[PDB]
RNA sequence: GGAUAGUGGCCUACCAUGGUUUCAACGGGUAACGGGGAAUAAGGGUUCGAUUCCGGAGAGGGAGCCUGAGAAACGGCUACCACAUCCAAGGAAGGCAGCAGGCGCGCAAAUUACCCAAUCCUAAUUCAGGGAGGUAGUGACAAUAAAUAACGAUACAGGGCCCAUUCGGGUCUUGUAAUUGGAAUGAGUACAAUGUAAAUACCUUAACGAGGAACAACUGGAGGGCAAGUCUGGUGCCAGCAGCCG
């Protein structure tokens, strides 16, 4: 077999343009030429969002396991969207209470649902200017009201 | 956003005014005669928010009661095959109620003990002052649970999920 | 005991400063810093210089006391060593005095007022008690 | 706009984080050669990856021709008088194998313990922390010194402070102080 | 409840006075020595938590 | 020919119909200033380069120009737009993408501090000036170096053992005790002198400065991936953890 390729010692242009135009089913390589981040993906291909918790939500998760997750609507501040943002820990969506200031975290997975919360791509951190991990253990105290 | 970042600018700017959150989930503010609330409301707005303010009087409130005891009739189904639940309502006396508000009687409290309290100095079973569960809704607030009845295997579960519905 | 151990390194003689220029390495044995003042004496008997054209500075010994390392002038006179050396170090000594000033800021706000007016302030001011008038 | 003083992010971290064994063979070192972190061991390791490093890039020439020969041969030459490699193995192939356990052994941490002094070596770190220890007239309070085996052997305790003898250790002027009271 | 219940419904057991266990070096002198060389007792495999000898 | 300092389709007249293109012209995109470089790191590479140097641009936009060797300057001017100041309403003054500061934006970033002493630069110039530049402050951006006890003794246990009629001295070496004891140490302060433009801080010390209550290590984790709890109380498909498995 010749091995598809092209392998001459002028081919090059045949190689070169055959990976640019190969590359695009690589789907690192996709966004990253696209700009889904900024285009799209609530955060403006941004680590984080500041966002006004618009309501509380109890998320009923997906099958093999069973729990309402705790969950909070967002309006991201800068572009206007709206996301639902998981709360970790024991209640703590009590810790973070309505129409705070909250900001957000994506949920680790590049965009995508972190396991079984449907719907959820984002993880609370500060809650007005504190962090949530802080209050749950109570380390730090809030900000009174 | 614009407006709440704007609205702590402005509660820091008057002494008197205060930027609280209605029960009902509502902003509002406050204002110590009218004039000084249009005045706040004009440089709030402006200024502070820079934004439109939509502007309404409050909301307000309320709370129900339930009055009279009826001890009668209604029952369940959710929704088939299923079993059933049961109705009555009562009210508690105000004297309850108070503690439970003041933080006196508490979701937290000891059960024994809180439950001897009830029956003897405000009107209680023993029994079914042991058990009852939640204050709702949820941890707190002048609204109960309890559990009458003998027998029935695996109410234990269903417990939970009566408190927490 | 100790006996400041002075020592003077690179000895670079120079006409066109007027001065020997050298570091200047020292000892404490036991002691604990050598100190200026107490260095410039010992530089005087040593170059036949005395205090007043002795100018030495840097220092910073090595660690555990040890050592320090200078960087001694010996100028030619005192005369000599007023006019080449920066007002600074003739502060450090004694020799020259400490030169009263205004803030750096304010010399430049009377920099801009002044930049401000033009020509003689004597106008400005009979024009200003002239206003109190009006 | 001087211009950035450059510097590394020297000592570098392992591939993996959990070779069972790599963990306990990475506390073996640090007992045996007492040191404070993992870091300390990276230190050397890293330290030394760069040397072999080398070695591997002259290695590949032919030693006989510049480069390999010169950079080689001073690449040895530093070894030697650090006193990490031997006298018995000055052929570059050597180096290739000089392993993290032979560079701490060339510690001034170290050299304290192998000169006596201090006993039951940690308290050598404490001694060379503590400021004693003077390797020229000269204290050192780095514990990972390197120490040059043309100095080793004026490795003593300080001109300064006690063991050397000239004041005997902080709490005599307590005592001195309490028993001519008495 | 349905919100946090678990973390209030503990009893909280409260944060026992026992010693400082020693930082940096000495921390490792542990480690070196609860390893190496006090060697613990083994019947068949190494173990470097144990348990009480039951069920 | 015209212009320009000058070459030129740079501009103008008259003439010819060329010019580029699948060896991607042209067009569009760029969350593109270029390069030096950066990270990664067998080899080949990928991605990044606003950012300490070198080019290039820009000084709210877009124009136009004066002076000048050098400007299509903006810490020059003219205008129009966009934004806004100061008013006695006739009219004036503007351009932080210098430094500092503030708003705004935002996940996101410092003090309206002290200095020309350095570094250099400029002029009529040894003599003046310089938020160019340095000096601190703030600073867990990074990076480098390393304290969080050490040596005893007595008191209770592990290890070698002169010998193991049963012991045991324990002659030798190690670990545990709110025993206790002598010997240092900068973390700090502070005359001094250093340091320094002046100071700080650093290095150096007059004098004080350790005894568990002090002169206190947190972070994360503890089924697997993956290092390490089948401990004690709760909890009881919930609440929760969980990158994935769960
Ligand atoms: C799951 C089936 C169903 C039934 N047995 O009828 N329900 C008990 C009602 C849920
Ligand atoms: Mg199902
Ligand atoms: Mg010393
Ligand atoms: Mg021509
Ligand atoms: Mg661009
Ligand atoms: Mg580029
Ligand atoms: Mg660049
Ligand atoms: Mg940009
Ligand atoms: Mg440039
Ligand atoms: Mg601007
Ligand atoms: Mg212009
Ligand atoms: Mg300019
Ligand atoms: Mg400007
Ligand atoms: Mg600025
Ligand atoms: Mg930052
Ligand atoms: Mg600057
Ligand atoms: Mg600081
Ligand atoms: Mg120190
Ligand atoms: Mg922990
Ligand atoms: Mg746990
Ligand atoms: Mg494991
Ligand atoms: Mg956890």
């Amino acid at each position: 077999m010749g091995k598809g390729k092209p392998r001459g010692l002028n081919s090059a242009r045949k190689l070169r343009v055959h990976r640019r135009n190969n590359r695009w089913a690589e789907t690192t390589y996709k966004k990253r030429l696209l700009g889904t981040a900024f285009k799209s993906s609530p955060f403006g291909g941004s680590s984080h969002a500041k966002g006004i918790v618009l309501e509380k939500i109890g998320i009923e998760s997906k099958q093999p396991n069973s729990a309402i997750r705790k969950c909070v609507r967002v309006q991201l501040i800068k572009n206007g969207k709206k996301v639902t943002a998981f709360v970790p820990n024991d209640g703590c969506l009590n810790f973070v209470d309505e129409n705070d200031e909250v900001l957000l975290a994506g949920f680790g997975r590049k965009g995508k649902a972190k396991g079984d919360i449907p719907g959820v791509r984002f993880k609370v951190v500060k809650v007005s200017g504190v962090s949530l991990l802080a209050l749950w253990k109570e380390k730090k105290e809030k900000p009174r009201s | 956003p614009k407006l709440v970042e704007g609205l702590k600018r402005l509660s820091k700017s008057d002494p008197c005014v205060l930027t609280y959150m209605s029960e009902s989930g509502e902003h509002i503010v406050a204002g110590t005669g009218e004039l000084h609330l249009e005045i706040c409301l004009q440089d709030l707005e402006h200024d502070h928010a820079g934004v439109p303010l939509k502007i309404s009087p409050p909301v307000v409130a309320y709370r129900e009661t339930v009055e009279s005891e009826s001890s009668q009739t209604a029952l369940s189904k959710s929704p088939n095959k299923h079993n059933r639940i049961y109705l009555k309502a009562e009210p508690i006396d105000e004297e309850v109620s108070l503690a439970i508000e003041n933080g006196i009687i508490n979701p937290r409290d000891d059960f024994k003990a809180r439950a001897r309290i009830m029956a003897d100095d405000y009107g209680w079973d023993v029994t079914d002052a042991r058990k009852i569960w939640c204050f709702g809704p949820d941890g707190n607030g002048p609204n109960l649970v309890i559990d009458q009845t003998k027998a029935v295997q695996y109410l234990h579960e269903i417990k939970d999920s009566v408190v927490a519905a | 005991s100790d006996a400041i151990t002075i020592r003077t390194r690179k000895v670079i003689s120079n006409p066109l400063l007027a001065r020997k220029q050298f570091v200047v390495d020292v000892l404490h044995p036991n002691r604990a810093n050598v100190s200026k003042d107490e260095l410039r004496e010992k530089l005087a008997e040593a170059y036949k210089a005395e205090k007043d054209a002795v100018s030495v500075f840097g220092f910073r010994t090595q660690y555990g006391g040890g050592k320090s390392t200078g960087f001694g002038l010996v100028y030619n006179s005192v005369a000599d060593a007023k006019k080449f050396e920066p007002a600074y170090r003739l502060v450090r000594y004694g020799l020259a005095e400490k030169v009263e000033k205004a803030s750096r800021q304010q010399r430049k706000q009377r920099k801009n007022r002044g930049k401000k007016i033009f020509g003689t302030g004597k106008s400005i001011a009979k024009k200003a008690a002239r206003r109190n008038a009006d | 706009p001087r211009a950035p003083r450059t510097y590394s992010k020297t000592y570098s971290t392992p591939k993996r984080p959990y070779e069972s064994a790599r963990l306990d063979a990475e506390l073996k070192l640090a007992g045996e050669y007492g040191l404070k972190n993992k870091r300390e061991i990276y230190r050397i390791s890293f330290q030394l990856s760069k040397i072999r490093r080398a070695a591997r890039d002259l290695l590949t020439r032919d030693e006989k021709d510049p480069k390999r020969l010169f950079e080689g041969n001073a690449l040895i030459r530093r070894l030697v008088r650090i006193g990490v490699l031997s006298e018995d193995k000055k052929k570059l192939d050597y180096v290739l194998a000089l392993k993290v356990e032979d560079f701490l052994e060339r510690r001034l941490q170290t050299q304290v313990y192998k000169l006596g002094l201090a006993k039951s070596v940690h308290h050598a770190r404490v001694l060379i922390s503590q400021r004693h220890i003077a390797v020229g007239k000269q204290i050192v309070n780095i514990p990972s010194f390197m120490v040059r085996l043309e100095s080793e052997k004026h490795i003593d305790f300080a001109r300064t402070s006690p063991f050397g003898g000239a004041r005997p250790g902080r709490v005599a002027r307590k005592r001195a102080a309490a028993a001519g009271g008495e | 409840a349905r919100a946090g219940k678990v973390k209030s419904q503990t009893p909280k057991v409260e944060k026992q006075e026992k010693p400082k266990q020693p930082k940096g070096r000495a921390y490792k002198r542990l480690l070196y020595t609860r390893r190496f060389v006090n060697v613990t007792l083994t019947n068949g495999k190494r173990k470097m938590n144990p348990s009480p000898s039951s069920q």
